[PDB]
């Protein structure tokens, strides 16, 4: 959301059925 | 002699990789470093014959958080396998200067200096160099952040001494690390051990960390000093940066 | 977004009672930094061996210089195109009897260093901006034909025309008319009888002034919707930096500065390395100029759009709904 | 000659570019006169085996290859990455002289990516080695009629070598199965092998004392440099220069940046040498070259006149009327104070026309 | 799906088709209920 | 990959251009459809004069 | 070879993108001017009076 406020990041893997490596939410656009 | 406990670094171990001065250049590079927040082996001499340097693997780069206030630490030694025949490294910060000798050192069951106990070489059959260096005579203030990189016929030692204010795991601060001496020696080294000046059990807890290849983003200030650095392998945000 | 059905019948009708003037901005890139690159300088530096070898591919240098000069003159033509519809330079009369409206942020100010008006200066300052370092490889930058002074002067002329003569100066000589009457004409163009103006003049004036203040804030504030121009400059500078940085590259040779190889090697066996460097840097120049052409075509499209907007919105009330703003114009 | 046409229409056209010609060349080194010990290892009495080859470092001195030209008939003298004629003009980085002796037959076994028992198990070279090799017969100098079996060379090993690797540990090699257990069972040959260095043999078996020179490049102002004379210092003039090997051009001026006692160079936003410390006086300078832009020229068209107007683009100087603008130094055009419609654009609001008793005039255009 | 086999990935659109269809539905409803006013501020019901 | 390291900038160059194309596409659709802002629903009264 | 090929692909994609961009701008126009009220620009919202 911008370093100027927060330092928490939400990574996003591109195209995988969710078995790669919490709250892992599956989209049509990736895990 | 209590066991060494894991403790983590904090933005420690940033040294000028070369001599090329630059100004306000947010510049990336790749080299061996101490990764941030890495579990450095706290050798606890604050535990309340701790010459406790069982001959420690000199991996390719070793952070040495020298924690001392009165030169209770004498120096170090560096060798390959310590077989009483190979040519090793003697590192004593003597009261005349830093005395370095690479020599046909004869590792006894206790190769170290003191200078009274000198079971390092009984004979200098091949004493390929003697180094009477520049004059340097030796809470933990002078946190002599010594880093030992040895590669390419070069034994390189970057360093900086300045009285820090803490007596425990390294403070939540940040500072550069000047280069001090590169010596064109080129001998085999696998493992080492320090030379704490023997009084001894003592109390001066000195940390020892390991290095390995990484890539950083330094930040040279307009004056021309490393004002901040960023790991590129710590957290996704760090890769974003 | 929000949802609301519309109560519809066969005999229901909504009709407005009170109205609100508004003001809204619109940005449009209209040019970019006309540049140039001296091929032989870049690829070869000041060698001659490199010049001899470049004599193999002989046409490329003149080719690229032609392309880039075409881009340059195209840029100058755009900038010339948008800000040239008046053969005159009108001067706003010192009288400020504008039916109550207060154009004091938009009309120019002599006491300013330039003749930039308030909002103009504010904007010009908001977009804050290495040069000579780049220039140290022949990558010079030709300067624009029209300095910002003349630009601002054109703009002030246009303002004078559109508030004094309303619109007729876009179709010949300027014919003055009182501003309230011109506003009334504007209203009578969108289906509202003009009497509403001469009956709500004061309210409308206040609304307009407050609106102008709104924009004064929305720009003087930190809310910077100038992403467009900024990113144009960004892509330009970034392409430049990519090009320049692609000199440390080695392209599989032994070094990355000609003098190195020429010193530490003899011609008949170093010429291969020189060849490799040549090939690499040449490829780099090629992709760069191609990107440049494409982006210049983009800007050309944007500039033609801007020109149409200038001719159809300013010089006369439009009727293409939602083309010169939002709602009735 | 550029447009490839006789007639030219009124417009602005761009001829070749222009730069300031450099005036001088200054060479600055450190004050050192030590002699590089080379004879003592080349004109040496005894050499080690190819599995025990010497690795010596050399530093803080000056070298020469003319001496390496008139000396003797060096049977093999061919260099890699560097021309053997340029050494005394370059500046090395930590040379290392390594020597050994084999028969002149297997001299081929010294090359980058080379094959051979000596190459695979006894003395490995890099794919990217820089330098060269010197060998000459020793059958006429160090001779044993029965075979100088003091000189040995490893013949067996399990793994190959990294480039420039010496390994001495030699038990009885095992050639596969039938474990040798260091007890010399079956398939047990010893890696130690001797040569046939005999005057009683042909030129092929002649032992050839070999030596190789490995040295890095562009890593530090190394003290391995050549016999170039230091020179005086000139400032504020486009001149050539070399600094411990760094060879460039530009404008030498004092610095303002605070170096550090070890800091050698300076750099910029985009990796260009922009400041150097003097290897003689330890003074700190910066650099700005003079590759000063291109040239273009005005003309009213070769149907009305001949005179022209040269326009250089970047000069805060003379750099041979005249009238400086923002776009550079305009030459050959009177300046006026009137205003007209633009005819031939220049930039920064400067246009040029032909009417004045005729000449080229410039002026800030009107609107 | 055949393309996906050399890193030649294909990112998805931002708007799924349903959102687009709802947008078109909106536009139709506006057009047949106001006709132009909803393009100029509020939406005004008015007989067809 | 080590050999590709010589031409090092090309990768980032391309990827940047392509991502630019992609975001441009999404903006295209935005501009072509984000004119309305109040999602109206057709009234249940299908009474349109015929 | 492969690098040259990929480069060419990228360039082609850029050009097609510029084409589609032009078409989409035209589309957005025709939407805002044809749908959201009538336009008298003859033979632009189809054929004949609109």
């Amino acid at each position: 959301p911008g370093t100027n406020t927060s330092n928490q990041v939400a990574v996003l893997y591109q195209d995988v059925n969710c078995t790669e490596v919490s709250n892992v939410f599956q989209t049509r656009a990736g895990c | 002699q209590l066991p060494p406990a894991y403790t983590n670094s904090f933005t420690r171990g940033v040294y000028y990789p070369d001599k090329v001065f630059r100004s306000s250049v947010l510049h990336s590079t790749q080299d061996l470093f101490l990764p941030f927040f890495s579990n450095v082996t706290w050798f606890h001499a604050i535990h309340v014959k701790r010459f406790d340097n069982p001959v420690l693997p000199f991996n390719d780069g070793v952070y040495f958080a020298s924690t001392e206030k009165s030169n209770i630490i004498r120096g170090w030694i560096f060798g390959t396998t310590l077989d009483s025949k190979t040519q090793s490294l003697l590192i004593v910060n003597n009261a005349t200067n830093v005395v370095i000798k690479v020599c046909e050192f004869q590792f006894c069951n206790d190769p170290f200096l003191g200078e009274s106990e000198f079971r390092v070489y009984s004979s200098a059959n091949n004493c390929t160099f003697e180094y009477v260096s520049q004059p340097f005579l030796m809470n933990f203030k002078n946190l002599r952040e010594f880093v030992f990189k040895n590669i390419d016929g070069y034994f390189k030692i970057y360093s900086k001494h300045t009285p820090i204010n803490l007596v425990r795991d390294l403070p939540q601060g940040f500072s550069a690390l000047e280069p001090l001496v590169d010596l064109p020696i080129g001998i085999n080294i696998t493992r080492f051990q320090t030379l704490l000046a023997l009084h001894t059990a003592g109390a001066a807890a000195y940390y020892v960390g390991y290095l390995q290849p990484r890539t950083f983003l330094l930040k040279y200030n307009e004056n021309g000093t490393i004002t901040d650095a960023v790991d590129c392998a710590l957290d996704p945000l760090s890769e974003t940066k | 977004g929000a949802e609301n059905s519309v109560a519809y019948s066969n005999n229901s009708i909504a009709i407005p009672t009170n109205f609100t003037i508004s003001v809204t901005t619109e940005i449009l890139p209209v040019s970019m930094t006309k540049t140039s690159v001296d091929c032989t300088m870049y690829i070869c530096g000041d060698s001659t061996e490199c010049s001899n070898l470049l004599l193999q591919y002989g046409s490329f240098c003149t080719q690229l210089n032609r392309a880039l000069t075409g881009i340059a003159v195209e840029q100058d033509k755009n900038t010339q195109e948008v800000f040239a519809q008046v053969k005159q330079i009108y001067k706003t009369p010192p009288i400020k009897d504008f039916g109550g409206f207060n154009f004091s942020q938009i009309l120019p100010d002599p006491s300013k260093p330039s003749k930039r008006s308030f909002i103009e200066d504010l904007l010009f300052n908001k977009v804050t901006l290495l040069i000579c370092a780049q220039k140290f490889n022949g990558l010079t930058v030709l300067p624009p034909l029209l300095t910002d002074e003349m630009i601002a002067q054109y703009t002030s002329a246009l303002l004078a025309g559109t508030i004094t003569s309303g619109w007729t100066f876009g179709a010949g000589a300027a014919l003055q008319i009182p501003f309230a009457m011109q506003m009334a004409y504007r209203f009578n163009g969108i289906g509202v009888t003009q009497n509403v103006l001469y009956e709500n003049q004061k309210l409308i004036a206040n609304q307009f002034n407050s609106a102008i203040g709104k924009i004064q804030d929305s720009l003087s504030s930190t809310a910077s919707a100038l992403g467009k121009l900024q990113d144009v400059v960004n892509q330009n500078a970034q392409a430049l930096n990519t090009l320049v940085k692609q000199l440390s590259s080695n392209f599989g040779a032994i070094s990355s500065v000609l003098n190195d190889i020429l010193s530490r090697l003899d011609p008949p066996e170093a010429e291969v390395q020189i060849d490799r460097l040549i090939t690499g840097r040449l490829q780099s120049l090629q992709t760069y100029v191609t990107q440049q052409l494409i982006r210049a075509a983009e800007i050309r499209a944007s500039a033609n759009l801007a020109a149409t907007k200038m001719s159809e919105c300013v010089l006369g009330q439009s009727k293409r709904v939602d083309f010169c703003g939002k709602g009735y114009h | 000659c550029t447009l490839k046409s006789f007639t030219v229409e009124k417009g602005i056209y761009q001829t070749s570019n222009f730069r300031v010609q450099p005036t001088e060349s200054i060479v600055r080194f450190p004050n050192i006169t030590n002699l590089c010990p080379f004879g003592e290892v080349f004109n040496a009495t005894r050499f080690a085996s190819v599995y025990a080859w010497n690795r010596k470092r050399i530093s803080n001195c000056v070298a020469d290859y003319s001496v390496l030209y008139n000396s003797a008939s060096f049977s093999t003298f061919k260099c890699y990455g560097v021309s053997p004629t340029k050494l005394n003009d370059l500046c090395f980085t930590n040379v290392y002289a390594d020597s050994f002796v084999i028969r002149g037959d297997e001299v081929r076994q010294i090359a980058p990516g080379q094959t051979g028992k000596i190459a695979d198990y006894n003395y490995k070279l890099p794919d990217d080695f820089t330098g060269c090799v010197i060998a000459w017969n020793s059958n006429n100098l160090d001779s044993k009629v029965g075979g100088n079996y003091n000189y040995l060379y490893r013949l067996f090993r399990k793994s190959n070598l990294k480039p420039f690797e010496r390994d001495i540990s030699t038990e009885i090699y095992q050639a596969g199965s039938t474990p040798c257990n260091g007890v010399e069972g079956f398939n047990c040959y010893f890696p130690l092998q001797s040569y046939g260095f005999q005057p009683t043999n042909g030129v092929g078996y002649q032992p050839y004392r070999v030596v190789v020179l490995s040295f890095e490049l562009l890593h530090a102002p190394a003290t391995v440099c050549g016999p170039k004379k230091s020179t005086n210092l000139v400032k504020n003039k486009c001149v050539n220069f070399n600094f411990n090997g760094l060879t460039g051009t530009g404008v030498l001026t004092e610095s303002n940046k605070k170096f550090l006692p070890f800091q050698q160079f300076g750099r910029d936003i985009a990796d260009t040498t922009d400041a150097v410390r003097d290897p003689q006086t330890l003074e700190i300078l910066d650099i700005t070259p003079c590759s000063f832009g291109g040239v273009s020229v005005i003309t009213p068209g070769t149907n009305t006149s001949n005179q022209v107007a040269v326009l250089y683009q970047d000069v805060n100087c003379t750099e041979v009327n005249v009238f400086q603008t923002r776009a550079g130094c305009l030459i050959g055009a009177e300046h006026v104070n009137n205003s007209y419609e633009c005819d031939i654009p220049i930039g920064a609001g400067i246009c040029a026309s032909y009417q004045t008793s005729q000449s080229i005039i410039a002026y800030t255009m009107s609107l």
